[PDB]
């Protein structure tokens, strides 16, 4: 990114949003943990799937 | 020679397509600029939906 | 490419099997002139040989 224009482009899926009436949740692929992390309104890190 | 035609179905007219994927001559054009994907390149032929 | 900004002004290069077309500046011969090469590459950075 900080060199090259754009091609194609990866991402750490670090987030998804999905905020409604209150808060947000997400289910986010975080690319730099190497798993699905999964998070809720409460906050927290719910799950946490390898690979 | 240099001609070509594409046929589809009757209906599969429309987001009729075809891929073209130049493919590399030289091996070393790998290297440390795979990482930009375009190594080996990448286009398209497309019907455009219209109403 | 955006990696080089403005030292690049100066460069020769070609990669791997892909050509480089070359002037091979010749007027002595008569009839067929055959052609023999030489090419001489060497390697930038240190070179440890593992035998």
């Amino acid at each position: 990114a900080k060199t090259n224009p754009s091609a194609i482009l990866s991402l750490s899926t670090v987030n998804i949003t999905v905020v409604g009436l209150g808060g947000k949740a997400s289910v986010y692929y975080n690319s730099t943990s190497g798993q699905t992390v999964i998070t809720n309104i409460y906050g927290q890190t719910v799950a946490t799937l390898s690979g | 020679q240099n001609t070509l035609i594409y046929v589809v179905p009757n209906g599969s007219f429309v987001g009729s397509n075809i891929k073209l994927t130049y493919t590399t001559t030289d091996y070393a054009v790998l290297h440390y600029f795979y990482s930009t994907g375009q190594y080996k390149v990448f286009k398209t032929v497309s019907v455009p939906n219209v109403t | 490419l955006g990696s080089l900004s403005s030292e690049a002004y100066y460069h020769p290069v070609i990669w791997g099997r892909a050509l480089i077309n070359t002037t091979l500046i010749d007027t002595y011969a008569s009839g067929s002139v055959p052609f023999t090469f030489q090419l001489n590459y060497s390697v930038p950075g240190p070179l440890t040989i593992n035998m």
